[PDB]
């Protein structure tokens, strides 16, 4: 019984972590366009002055 | 035969005692293995934030 | 996270592995019990006759 509930925790553990991954890719996607916003925005001052 | 209903005895009593001490060693690893698994629930709650 | 989940499954492989093995520990004791058992009902029927 303990063994099947230690799984059952494995099984949820392993479905987090894999949510964390997802989070963290969508995290770095976020990061990604921040970069480029920024490195547009950069742009835009060069264009302003 | 009381003599071979002894040594049967004997090996019932040692198979207790493993059995006892696998129930403890599962329910400490499922203790574990929940555990490890909050931990890795508070990291995925962390990488949600 | 992903560390955590390998933990968890790792104590969780580590509790069903041994039980998975532990439960034999009961049914050997369960043999034995029919042994001893038998032993018992074999000396009676002697003592009987």
């Amino acid at each position: 019984g303990a063994a099947a509930d230690a799984a059952t925790a494995a099984e949820k553990a392993e479905a987090s972590a894999a949510q964390a991954k997802q989070h963290a890719a969508d995290a770095d996607a976020s990061a990604d366009a921040a970069t480029r916003s920024a490195a547009d925005a950069a742009a835009s001052a060069a264009t302003a002055r | 035969l009381i003599k071979q209903a002894e040594l049967a005895g004997k090996q019932a009593d040692d198979a207790r005692k493993t059995a006892e001490e696998s129930s403890k060693k599962a329910v400490d690893a499922s203790q574990l293995a929940k555990e490890a698994a909050q931990k890795a629930a508070e990291e995925t709650e962390a990488a949600k934030d | 996270a992903a560390d955590y989940a390998d933990e968890s499954a790792a104590h969780a492989g580590d509790s069903a592995a041994y039980a998975a093995t532990a439960k034999r520990n009961a049914q050997a004791a369960q043999e034995a019990a029919k042994t001893a058992t038998a032993a018992v009902t074999k000396a009676n029927e002697i003592f009987k006759l």
